[PDB]
RNA sequence: UAAGGUGAUAUGAACCGUUAUAACCGGCGAUUUCCGAAUGGGGAAACCCAGUGUGUUUCGACACACUAUCAUUAACUGAAUCCAUAGGUUAAUGAGGCGAACCGGGGGAACUGAAACAUCUAAGUACCCCGAGGAAAAGAAAUCAACCGAGAUUCCCCCAGUAGCGGCGAGCGAACGGGGAGCAGCCCAGAGCCUGAAUCAGUGUGUGUGUUAGUGGAAGCGUCUGGAAAGGCGCGCGAUACAGGGUGACAGCCCCGUACACAAAAAUGCACAUGCUGUGAGCUCGAUGAGUAGGGCGGGACACGUGGUAUCCUGUCUGAAUAUGGGGGGACCAUCCUCCAAGGCUAAAUACUCCUGACUGACCGAUAGUGAACCAGUACCGUGAGGGAAAGGCGAAAAGAAC
RNA sequence: CGAAGGUGUGCUGUGAGGCAUGCUGGAGGUAUCAGAAGUGCGAAUGCUGACAUAAGUAACGAUAAAGCGGGUGAAAAGCCCGCUCGCCGGAAGACCAAGGGUUCCUGUCCAACGUUAAUCGGGGCAGGGUGAGUCGACCCCUAAGGCGAGGCCGAAAGGCG
């Protein structure tokens, strides 16, 4: 990733950011109700969000 | 009262306990951990959009984290916010 | 403070010496007076905190010259 | 009997608090010395 | 820059198992390796009720200082020493004794 | 750069990666809550409350941005008062706070010494305050010398505990001259002529070269003892590498290194070169620092304590000459010699170490060495400023003792 | 094939000391001749630590007071249940503020803490528990007093307003 992302528009990257923040909410509830077997997912989502926001920022900045 | 990015971050977890189970059976009220800086309005909107049920009223308190000693040193758990979110009579989930 | 706006004269320190040559710390203050100068070129009086020495500087140079020094110094009047 | 320490948080903070140290040149020197000493608690706070 | 690597056949130079050979099973940041069939210990493993797990005497490879093993040059039957050089645009390992790439 | 990884106590869980988006290292970016100068107002730090402008497939409050003071500048405004000036608003730009030592300056003790004590000492020390820089300060003679000459400042060695000062007590303590480190000289007080002509700074580009990651880096095997070999014994080999460390006992040849040889996409230091905005070069004819020098009074500084006391600074009162002039040569006068005050700048040799890297020690080795080898400026004490500990070692490996 | 250190012994030196060696120990030591000192301890009401003594002595904190049956438990005068007895009752009850800060409730455990035992505890560990338009704070308003744009004053720092 980070290239697959960099080649989306600002419209699309906002959509994906929402999608990730929703996934993130759902994982949180799962984990919190002891239903998350795959603990590792949280960090990948958390970091995807970063990547997406880091790209929005670089596109706005210039 | 809302913007979706914020609403998604406001509810942290179900809280489980006898008091919370009874609050559901007896009063159609669900008990939650919510963001510390969350307001009753945010909590209400958030619950209503995400869990897609109608909210009557939200009550909230702040829990002080317990301290634990360790020989000469202390550790301190975090304060958090508890939300008693009452659903309207036509109960859901 | 006790400072001449023209010469910079300010309190200085030194000793009282007795007959038996005991030194005790003292000050020497300037001879200051607030005085109203007529400035022709500005149809106005300017009040300066000046030592008497400073007054003689103004008699010699002229108030216009001395006020010009105040500006250049950034000092306001 | 009655002892010398009678607490009051309000008076504690007004005499010794962070903002009171910051209000005067010498109180700001109390903080400087404490920070140079590497104190964990500069003042009694919340 | 590491001379001994996971899955290398090595020969032990030092210790009770001097002389034996075995496949490196993993190399640890501490400068130690676990080599198959080497430096065994018979640990007394405490029971753990979580799983109703009973205790037992277990045999395991204990970690051995990596400087206590040499790369094994199967082609000459001996302990050897690694060096590095560049072949193509890529860094390689090679046996000191016969100057051959690994 | 890589075949291993997701920092520690600290396992485990779920996972990432193996020829190149795992991880790790370095350059440059992004993000960077709240308190704190804290700067929208407030405040008992990490909290309370605003104004204006923007946004609402819901245009609620919630969110986002701006709004402190001071200084310089500009625009618009604008009194007493006719113009003016003060005042007022807004904008641009800057400052603010922190922090080792060294550094310039404003103030400035006492114990103590004098075998008491006041002049004197301690000492312009301790401390408080202001300000600056990589250094600061000082600096191109109104300086010395001594009738020969020297040629700014700063630092070192002598001169010398000398000459002197001194209740001539206790103490204080030069300079001339000599040997050295380093060396550099300029501008204004002004108009013309020639005119962007030397110089500096900010800064683009170039090469060079340092720094911030790295890359390669020689040569040992048998035997004995032993739990283990680096030890003993045998025979080899490398060395511009036998500095050091680690490895189951003491290793040139097992590992990391070391000698030597190398390397940067990126940022940055410093250097020559070069473009740029600005600065002005050399020439001729000028000009030559006044409440100043000097003086009376009171103090201070000069090694020099008012002394026969020159020189310097000045709180107070005064007050010149103008190169046919003026200062100094330790009271003062003549002669002679020397220099040119009342404008400014200037590198080096000099002072220091919070910090970064490398290396070293007839320095310590757990009551020592830091207060602190260890989660220590902690626990604890104190209202507070502040005070302030104790506390290292199983073993080679946890094989940390199943039953 | 056993260094330093520890503990014995034998010999030796006038002595401070030396050498040899048994045991302990388990990785270091260092002749000789020189070189440099944080170089020798019984006292300093010395400093730090450790351990004696008095001594199994005093004491166990209001003279409001206990007795029994049953239970839990390895153990019960002290904990749980029950019946009695006694004490306070303008308090020894209840409720606020200040101050503290989880001590609250439940389960579980008892080494240390509890002046005794302890199954109990304000002790250890884990989990739970604090729900507001109208109760308080914030908020609006001011008191003493504080701070204070400009300003007045002051060697600087600052003082006053
Ligand atoms: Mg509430
Ligand atoms: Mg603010
Ligand atoms: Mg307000
Ligand atoms: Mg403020
Ligand atoms: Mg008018
Ligand atoms: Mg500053
Ligand atoms: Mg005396
Ligand atoms: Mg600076
Ligand atoms: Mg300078
Ligand atoms: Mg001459
Ligand atoms: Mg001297
Ligand atoms: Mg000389
Ligand atoms: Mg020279
Ligand atoms: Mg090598
Ligand atoms: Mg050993
Ligand atoms: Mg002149
Ligand atoms: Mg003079
Ligand atoms: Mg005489
Ligand atoms: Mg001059
Ligand atoms: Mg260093
Ligand atoms: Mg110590
Ligand atoms: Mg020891
Ligand atoms: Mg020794
Ligand atoms: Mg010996
Ligand atoms: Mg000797
Ligand atoms: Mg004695
Ligand atoms: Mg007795
Ligand atoms: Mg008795
Ligand atoms: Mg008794
Ligand atoms: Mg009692
Ligand atoms: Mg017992
Ligand atoms: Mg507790
Ligand atoms: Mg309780
Ligand atoms: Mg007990
Ligand atoms: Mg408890
Ligand atoms: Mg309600
Ligand atoms: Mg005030
Ligand atoms: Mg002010």
């Amino acid at each position: 990733k980070a290239k697959e992302l960099r080649e989306k528009s600002v419209e699309e990257l906002n959509t994906e950011l929402l999608n990730l923040l929703r996934e993130q909410f759902n994982l949180r509830m799962q984990a919190a109700s002891g239903q998350l077997q795959q603990s590792h997912l949280l960090k990948q989502v958390r970091r995807d969000v970063a990547r997406v926001k880091t790209l929005l920022n670089e596109k706005a900045g210039a | 009262m809302i913007r979706e990015e914020r609403l998604l971050k406001v509810l942290r977890a179900p809280h489980v306990s006898e008091k919370a189970s009874t609050a559901m059976e007896k009063s159609n009220t669900i008990v939650l951990k919510v963001a510390k800086d969350a307001t009753k309005a945010e909590i209400k909107a958030a619950v209503q959009k995400l869990f897609e049920v109608e909210v009557e009223v939200v009550n909230t308190l702040v829990v002080k984290g317990k301290v634990k000693r360790h020989g000469q040193r202390i550790g301190r758990r975090s304060d958090w916010k508890k939300a008693y979110v009452t659903l309207k009579e036509g109960q859901n989930l | 403070s006790r400072v001449c706006q023209v010469t910079g004269k300010r309190p200085v320190t030194g000793n009282n010496r007795s007959h038996a040559l005991n030194a005790t710390k003292r000050r020497f203050l300037p001879n200051l007076h607030s005085h109203r100068f007529w400035v022709e070129s500005e149809k106005r009086f300017v009040t300066l905190r000046v030592s008497a020495k400073g007054m003689r500087v103004i008699d010699k140079k002229g108030i216009d010259t001395v006020l010009a020094e105040l500006r250049a110094r950034g000092e306001k009047y | 009997m009655k002892r010398t320490f009678q607490p009051s948080v309000l008076k504690r903070n007004r005499s010794h608090g962070f903002r009171a140290r910051m209000a005067t040149k010498n109180g700001r020197q109390v903080l400087a010395r404490r920070r140079a000493k590497g104190r964990a608690r500069l003042t009694v706070s919340k | 820059a590491a001379k001994i690597r996971r899955d290398d056949e090595v020969i032990v130079l030092t210790g009770k198992d001097k002389g034996k050979r075995g496949k490196v099973k993993n190399v640890l940041s501490s400068g130690k390796v676990i080599v198959e069939g080497i430096n065994l210990v018979k640990k007394h493993q405490k029971p753990v009720p979580a799983l109703n797990q009973p205790g037992g005497i277990v045999e395991k490879e204990a970690a051995i200082q990596v400087s206590n093993v040499a790369i094994f040059n199967a082609a000459t039957g001996k302990a050897d020493r690694v060096g590095f050089r560049f072949e193509d645009g890529k860094k390689v390992r090679f046996f000191k004794s016969n100057s051959e790439t690994i």
